[PDB]
């Protein structure tokens, strides 16, 4: 019982939307449902027109020396509302307005992009970087010709996805290194799936039958973007850190235990890191893992444990562990906003 | 004969293969190509194709210390320009160090400081014994 509207810098044309996070569960997506309320009289002849379009932007630092951006419309789709099966929302809503309120539904292709905005910089003005929807509701004589400042209400809308209810197998890695008797490492995690803020731990096993001897261990927590609609390098970053000083002597074994948590504090100076979808410059947490079973950004996430084995020059022994970072289904939607 | 056909059809075609980007000099793939890069290496194509014939002439002082000093150069303006170019690759292709904020790049500027030490450092090497 609490929906969100927004009127034309007139006031004659309304729009009224029910929520404004669109779910994907892979297989088909959330219908966008809205009403568009209109004066009869202030159109003589002209049409009211919806339209919702899917746009990616990108851009980095190199190019602007050149002076390049790219730009799409991934998706778009129109409908004629004015001149006319109805959801309850839209019944309701309709009951409770005017004779001069009329609906529209979007079903929007599955297998499509979700939000994701690029982190700005200092001196970034205008729209970010990333991939977004938003819906367009205009009054014109004709689709294609002219669409008014006036005559147009424009809203944002977030697909989303949320974490899967089912646990994946336990991360593992090992790997064996022989010099010119092996150096053997093993890793894992405690569990697959992780939510945002909760703490990461690895479990790490290194034996070592050779004459050498392990200096530093090195284990991160690093995410992967792959910007994949025009010819684009992948963006990577290391997100969580910490080195430690552990030497494995030569005939010896160790085990050990390390604990990590990415979080935005930190990592407020990376132009270009990927974060959750933004209906304004709010703040959102770092961006969710990708469910594929394309056409933007897609996000990963992995675990690195390097070995810095020297003697004698410095060799590096090294695995990797993916997973997968995502937010739970809430009970209500969220805020888009700073709750206090 | 040979030599001399074989390098008048060479020097044609640097000649439309550069006239080709000094004429568009704005579509994204001169941008992104390097451009002081792509020059520098066109030019140093240009200075290769040159050198037959100073090689095929009769042998003479000033014939023969054009023919050692610009050998080198030759090649070293080439593969100097293509191994800055390799370098911008490489620095874009990982990207985020063990450091905060953008991973470094190459500028257009620092671009031409690298080639021409690269290139000094034989022109120099090729001065002394010479």
């Amino acid at each position: 019982t609490r929906v969100f509207k927004k009127a034309s810098p007139n006031g004659k044309l309304t729009v009224y939307l029910g929520k404004r996070d669109f779910v994907d569960h892979i297989d088909l997506v959330d219908p966008v449902d809205g009403v568009v309320l209109v004066d009869p009289e202030y159109l003589k002849e002209r049409r009211v027109y919806v339209t919702l379009t899917c746009a990616f932007r990108y851009g980095r630092e190199d190019l602007d020396v050149l002076g390049l951006t790219f730009r799409k419309d991934l998706f778009v789709a129109n409908v004629q509302s004015f001149p006319p099966p109805l959801t309850r929302l839209q019944e309701r809503l309709i009951k409770k307005l005017g004779e001069h309120a009329y609906p529209f539904t979007f079903e929007i292709p599955p297998n499509l992009p979700c939000s994701v905005t690029l982190q700005p910089g200092p001196e970034d003005t205008g729209k970010a970087c990333g991939v977004d929807y938003e819906v367009k509701a205009f009054c014109a004589e004709n689709l294609e010709e002219k669409i008014h400042k006036r005559n147009s209400v424009r809203l944002v809308i977030e697909k989303v996805q949320y974490a899967p209810e089912r646990p994946g197998p336990q991360p593992t890695a090992e790997t064996t290194r022989q010099f010119l008797k092996p150096l053997h490492l093993e890793a894992s995690l405690d569990k697959e799936i992780y939510y945002h803020g909760e703490p990461i731990s690895v479990n790490v096993h290194v034996t070592n039958n050779t004459n050498k001897t392990v200096k530093k261990i090195k284990i991160s927590v690093r995410q992967y973007a792959d910007i994949c609609l025009f010819n684009t390098a992948q963006y990577k970053c290391p997100v969580a850190m910490e080195e430690a000083d552990d030497t494995v002597a030569p005939s010896s074994t160790f085990c050990k235990v390390y604990t990590l948590t990415p979080f935005l504090a930190n990592n407020r100076e990376k132009r270009g890191l990927a974060l959750d979808g933004k209906l304004k410059h709010e703040d959102t947490n770092l961006a969710s893992s990708t469910l594929l079973r394309i056409l933007g950004i897609i996000v990963s996430y992995k675990v690195k444990v390097k070995l810095v084995v020297s003697r004698g020059a410095s060799s590096d022994v090294a695995v990797e562990l993916p997973f997968t970072l995502m937010h739970p289904k809430p009970k209500e939607e969220p805020p888009h906003r700073e709750v206090p | 004969v040979v030599p001399v056909f074989v390098a008048i059809l060479g020097i044609i075609a640097t000649t439309f293969v550069i006239v080709t980007f000094v004429r568009y000099n704005d579509t994204p793939i001169v941008r992104a190509s390097g451009r002081e890069l792509s020059y520098v290496l066109l030019t140093g194509i240009f200075l290769c194709y040159s050198i037959t014939f100073l090689m095929i002439a009769a042998p003479d002082t000033i014939i023969c210390s054009f023919r050692r000093v610009f050998l080198g150069l030759g090649m070293c303006f080439s593969y100097a320009a293509l191994l800055t170019k390799t370098n911008r690759i490489h620095r874009i292709f990982e990207q985020g160090k063990k450091s905060v904020t953008a991973p470094k790049f190459i500028s257009p500027a620092s671009q031409l400081v690298i080639t021409f030490s690269l290139i000094s450092v034989q022109l120099l090497g090729v001065f002394v014994w010479f």
